[PDB]
C-alpha cells in the first residue's frame, strides 16, 4: 500500500534530526575545548 | 581532563535544545527596560517628583 | 491551519509592536531591523494565509 | 649532548601527537554531519513533490 | 586527505540534489526585501515617523 510508506518514511526522518541534533552538539564542543 | 570535556558536552548540548536569546532581543530588552523603568519613573519623576 | 495562522500573526503583531515601540522617538533604526527581522514572519503569513482560503 | 638531544625529540613529538588527536575530532564531527545531511535531502528527494516517482 | 574530500563529494552531490539559488533570484530577493523592509518601512516612515 504506497499510503503506508508516507508513515515510514517519515519515521525514518525523525532518526536523524536527532543524529543531526548530535553533530552538532561534537561540534560546539569541539569548539569549546 | 576529560571530565572537564565531558560537562563541556551536556551544557553545549542543552543551549542547542534551548538557544540562549539572540542579541537582536538582547538589545531592547535593555534599551526598552530603560524606558520600562524610566518612562513609568519619567511618569513618577513627573508624578512624584 | 487556523491555529497556526493565528499564532504567526501574534508574533508579527508583538514584533509589529516592538517597532512600534521603536520608531517612536528617533529611533527609527532599530525599527528597520525590526521590522527587517519582522519582513520573515511576515512570508509566512501570507503563505498559510491563502492556504486557509483554498482548503475551505 | 646525547641525553639532552633525545629529550628534545620526545618534547617536540608528543606536543605533535595530541594536535592530531584534536583534529580526528572534528573531521569525524563533520563527516558524521556531511552523512546525515544528505540523506534528509535523499529522504525529502522521495517525497519532494518533485514529479519524479515521488510518493506525493 | 581522503577524508576530506571524501566529505568534499557529499557536500557537492547534494547540491545538484537540491540546487542553490540562481544569481537571479539572489538579485530580487535583496532587491525586492529592500522596499519589502522601505516600503513597508516607508510606510512606516510615513504613517509613524
Amino acid at each position: 500500500a504506497p499510503e503506508d510508506l508516507l508513515e515510514r518514511l517519515l519515521g525514518e526522518m525523525e532518526l536523524e534530526l536527532i543524529e543531526l541534533r548530535r553533530a552538532l552538539a561534537q561540534t560546539i564542543a569541539t569548539f569549546k575545548s | 581532563e576529560r571530565i572537564e570535556t565531558k560537562i563541556l558536552e551536556l551544557e553545549a548540548e542543552r543551549e542547542l535544545l534551548n538557544p540562549p536569546p539572540s542579541p537582536l532581543d538582547k538589545k531592547f530588552e535593555q534599551w526598552e527596560e530603560q524606558q520600562a523603568v524610566e518612562a513609568t519613573l519619567a511618569a513618577m519623576k513627573a508624578r512624584r517628583s | 491551519t487556523e491555529r497556526q495562522r493565528d499564532a504567526q500573526q501574534l508574533i508579527a503583531q508583538r514584533w509589529y509592536e516592538k517597532a512600534q515601540a521603536a520608531l517612536d522617538r528617533g529611533n527609527e533604526q532599530l525599527a528597520r531591523e525590526a521590522l527587517g527581522q519582522r519582513q520573515s514572519y511576515q512570508s509566512h503569513t501570507e503563505a498559510l494565509g491563502k492556504s486557509l482560503g483554498e482548503q475551505r | 649532548a646525547l641525553v639532552e638531544q633525545v629529550r628534545g625529540q620526545l618534547q617536540k613529538l608528543e606536543r605533535k601527537y595530541l594536535e592530531l588527536k584534536s583534529q580526528k575530532n572534528l573531521y569525524l564531527a563533520r563527516l558524521k554531519s556531511a552523512i546525515a545531511a544528505q540523506k534528509i535531502e535523499e529522504i525529502a528527494g522521495n517525497l519532494d513533490n518533485a514529479s519524479a516517482s515521488s510518493l506525493f
